[PDB]
């Protein structure tokens, strides 16, 4: 039901900021964070891809580090890419939603920067590689002081 | 309930709780309870331990067993589902044969009806090995 | 962090900083030190990955993270790519880079069966293609871990024949291989004759 | 100027049975052939709305609420067939006696199309495009009706009509028309 | 040349000749027609890979069409013999019929690939041959006992080729009261067109074919047609 929130896009953007922050709480239990992550994935599935970019701005900073619990965000990103690959890549996009601008394009460029970062970030790990390969696969002078005074004067 | 969760571990739990309580009156501190849990082998994080203690310094043997049962109930649910996939027949992979379903149902022990078998098949002719079992597991 | 933040995130403040430089110019004292570009650089990264794969093959001819994803994810990563961008490469600098990568792929494999499809789809590239044709002729002569390599090449031979059919120094080697096939799994021979 | 859409009179609306006509694509161009709902807005580009079902032969595409790449491009002097069975709720497109196929290879051009108010022949002529439209007034006039459709039970559109069927074209000349009460963009209130 | 050797070769020889046929197809006429005739003769004399890659299509073979009609008749005779053996009184006959139809469907598909050119011609004795072939295919299809093995063989070999071939020949096979007469015959199970006054109120063979088509249409219509205890069962 969250999808179609274009009339009040502010609410969708706000919840997106809060859910990801709450997912990485310092004091948490396994089920408590698991249900929050499932809620975030379900909300992100049925959303407009263009409106997700505001939270994706922080998501594309968090993803390349992959320091803690990156597997669930990696799977969520894989799902979002599988949902909107033809929308974000092809010039026509998808019919109902308007074609995304270059903002999402450079966001995907930063995502591929993260792909560089995580390609050789850590050593071998069976679970890590097994659960991280779908995201990589589905990614596609005094005078100067006087000038300063002049700037201040301006 | 409590008897149906675990039976053999009661001796180890009683020995650990008796060793933890120096006074012997049956009261164990929260830090002592965590130390006893670590000595048992669970080694659970203190974040869940505090919540379990609050839900259940003055922790006694019955309260300790209630908390241990609450903590240990979760793992058996995950452990039980795995065996059911291959329990139906030797050919666990792609277990869509009617013979495997008949063996699972006619000898289930709960007297599941043939109509109940059809309902389970249609619960969601080919059905994946895990697709119908996940719907049944809920 | 701002550096992490995009120019749009910088917004007016970045412009204001630019304005400050302009103000310095007015003072007379001043301090002086892509979407399609992303698409082109993405094939540039494909060429870089081809070079990395050549280095990895050379090392394997003689565990680490590099070897780890070379064994595990590099082939699936490039596979999912070339599945999504099969005709994107074909429709050029990107085409030349892809051709060089494909030419070096045969040598890297020589040093999985699914990697044959990846291998299926400029002086150095031409030399590599000529060397691959000569190696194919040598394997054909040998036929007239060796068996597995021969079978993998025969499957790659069928893939190359399919590519040549789709198209419609290596010519001499192809003629020699055709003559050997005529002199000596008949579907592979039929595909070679059609190519 | 704009695409000069042609359609038959509303009185000739057919709501049951299977009917067919043949259109001669003398000159290749932006041209579409098929059926449409009785209420068709002359301004909308054909196939953008849910009113019509056609096939663009210049690009080898079929159009209904959008564009689909089904069908093969035609050539000059090619006869395009029009298949529809309201009883079977199915529509097919034919080209010089060859049944067209979609990406999946299904013969049907459009499926699960409700009968609605009815359907009538419709065709659009783009700039520089000239064709000859036959509604099957004479049975022998149809070139490819015997090859396909004759054995399938389909019938020519003007099989029994004793007079030529009147068609309605769209006049590019603008004329004043009253404001629609439910106009999507502009509304007026009498104060 | 190679075509002469292929014609004179009438199973490594067949496999080797298949590469020669593929080479002739990409190189290319009269030689193509001769190769198609030789392939038809080899198929009549005699393995799904043999029918694989049928690039060459005979536009006007004439003689090969007649041979395929005799080939269709031979396949129909074999299928009818298998069906009679099965209906006499075990599963070996059905298994043999399925094995034979595994290769026969390849020939049926090969015929149906170029059947469009024959369908261009309105009337011929090929129409009667196609009617007989459709009758044989309907005899196989309506036999659900034979279908129990035919579907298994098709799945193992890897929505019916015979049904699709019969459907393309439906236009070539064809008053409207013949349909009602066919329905009455199906309800009464009368093979011959005994009720001529019904039509009055050559053509007899057409009525029998209409009855067979009505049976095929009936077959096609038939083809077209707890949480509380969850813990306990788990």
């Amino acid at each position: 039901l969250f999808a179609g929130t274009e009339h009040r896009a502010i609410m969708v953007d706000s919840m997106l900021h809060t859910v990801y922050r709450l997912s990485r709480g310092r004091s948490l239990t396994k089920a408590q964070r698991d249900v929050i992550e499932d809620c975030l994935m379900a909300l992100c599935r049925y959303i407009r891809p263009s409106m997700l970019q505001h939270l994706l701005r922080r998501l594309v900073f968090d993803v390349p580090i992959l320091n803690e619990f990156a597997k669930m965000p990696l799977k969520l990103l894989t799902n979002h890419y599988e949902r909107c690959w033809k929308y974000y890549c092809l010039p026509t996009g998808w019919a109902n939603f308007g074609v995304t601008s270059e903002e999402e394009l450079h966001l995907t460029r930063k995502l591929f920067w993260g792909i560089f970062d995580s390609l050789a970030h850590k050593k071998y790990d069976q679970e890590l590689y097994r659960m991280a390969m779908p995201c990589l696969c589905a990614i596609a002078p005094e005078k100067l002081d006087s000038f300063i005074n002049k700037f201040a004067e301006y | 309930m409590a008897d149906q969760l675990t039976e053999e571990q009661i001796a180890e739990f009683k020995e650990a709780f008796s060793l933890f309580d120096k006074d012997g009156d049956g009261t164990i501190t929260t830090k002592a309870l965590g130390t006893v849990m670590r000595s048992l082998g669970q080694n659970p994080t203190e974040a869940e331990l505090q919540d379990m203690i609050n839900e259940v310094g003055t922790i006694d043997f019955p309260a300790f067993l209630t908390m241990m049962a609450r903590k240990m109930k979760d793992t058996d649910s995950e452990e039980e589902i795995r065996e059911a996939f291959r329990v139906f027949d030797k050919d666990g992979n792609g277990y869509i044969s009617a013979a495997a379903l008949r063996h699972v149902m006619t000898n289930l022990g709960e007297k599941l009806t043939d109509e109940e078998v059809d309902e389970m098949i249609r619960e969601a002719g080919q059905v994946n090995y895990e697709a119908f079992v996940q719907m049944m597991t809920a | 962090p701002y550096d992490t933040l995009t120019a749009k995130e910088k917004a007016r403040d970045r412009e204001k900083a630019q304005e400050l430089l302009k103000f310095l110019q007015m003072n007379g004292y001043a301090v002086t030190r892509i979407e399609k570009r992303f698409a082109f650089g993405f094939l540039q990264q494909l060429l870089r990955w081809m070079d990395i794969s050549q280095e990895f093959i050379a090392h394997l001819e003689a565990h680490e993270q590099e070897i780890k994803f070379f064994a595990k994810i590099l082939l699936p990563l490039i596979n999912q790519y070339f599945t999504n961008h099969c005709l994107y490469f074909l429709s050029n600098k990107e085409k030349e880079m892809i051709t060089s990568l494909f030419c070096k792929l045969a040598a890297l494999v020589r040093h999985v069966v699914n990697c044959l499809h990846i291998l299926a789809r400029k002086a150095g590239l031409r030399s590599f293609f000529e060397s691959a044709s000569e190696d194919i002729e040598k394997m054909v002569e040998n036929l007239r871990q060796n068996l597995t390599y021969t079978t993998v090449a025969l499957l790659p031979v069928l893939t190359t024949l399919f590519q040549h059919i789709a198209q419609h120094d290596v010519q001499v080697s192809c003629y020699r291989t055709l003559c050997s096939i005529y002199s000596l799994r008949p579907a592979l021979g039929e595909c070679l004759a059609r190519l | 100027d704009r695409v000069r859409i042609f359609r038959a009179e509303k009185s000739y609306t057919v709501q049951s049975g299977r009917w067919y006509f043949e259109f001669e694509a003398v000159t290749t161009g932006e041209m579409r052939v098929g059926w449409a709902r009785p209420e068709l807005r002359p301004d909308v580009e054909l196939g953008a709305d849910e009113l019509a079902y056609v096939f663009n032969g210049h690009r080898g595409q079929r159009w209904h609420l959008g564009s689909e790449p089904f069908g093969r491009p035609w050539q000059s002097g090619d006869v395009v067939g029009c298949m529809i069975d309201l009883t079977e709720n199915t529509i097919i497109f034919t080209l010089n006696g060859e049944v067209l196929m979609s990406d999946s290879g299904s013969e049907t051009a459009f499926r699960e199309i409700e009968i609605g108010d009815g359907f009538l022949p419709v065709c659009s002529l783009g700039p520089g495009q000239v064709g000859h439209l036959n509604l099957g007034q004479d049975v022998s006039s149809l070139r490819f009706f015997a090859i396909c459709g004759l054995q399938e039970g389909f019938e020519p559109f003007a099989i029994n009509m004793q007079r030529p069927v009147t068609t309605w074209f769209s006049k590019s000349l603008p004329q004043f028309e009253p404001v629609p009460p439910e106009h999507p963009h502009y509304e007026v209130a009498r104060m | 040349r190679l075509m002469a050797d292929i014609g004179g070769l009438a199973p490594h020889v067949i496999e080797i000749t298949l590469p020669m046929l593929c080479s002739y197809l990409p190189r290319w006429s009269d030689h193509l027609n001769s190769l198609l005739g030789n392939i038809l003769r080899i198929i009549v004399n005699n393995r799904l890979a043999v029918f694989a890659q049928p690039i060459v299509s005979r536009a006007r073979p004439e003689l090969l069409h007649s041979h395929f009609i005799p080939t269709i008749g031979r396949l129909r005779k074999r299928a009818g013999k298998v069906v009679a053996e099965e209906e006499q009184l075990r599963d070996e006959f059905s298994v043999l019929c399925r094995d034979l139809y595994a290769l026969y469907p390849l020939l049926i598909r090969y015929v149906d690939n170029n059947r469009a050119h024959w369908l261009t011609e309105p009337n011929a004795n090929a129409e009667e041959l196609f009617r007989m072939v459709g009758e044989i295919f309907i005899y196989w299809s309506k036999s659900h006992n034979f279908k129990r093995e035919e579907q298994n063989f098709v799945v193992q070999n890897e929505i019916v080729a015979t049904l699709k071939k019969m459907l393309p020949i439906g236009l070539n096979m064809c008053d409207q009261d013949l349909i009602m007469l066919a329905k009455t015959r199906y309800a009464l199970k009368d093979t011959d067109e005994e009720v001529r006054e019904f039509l009055q109120n050559d053509p007899e063979k057409i009525v029998r074919r209409v009855q067979e088509v009505s049976a095929v249409l009936y077959h096609l219509e038939q083809t077209e047609h707890s949480k509380q205890r969850r813990r306990a069962v788990v």
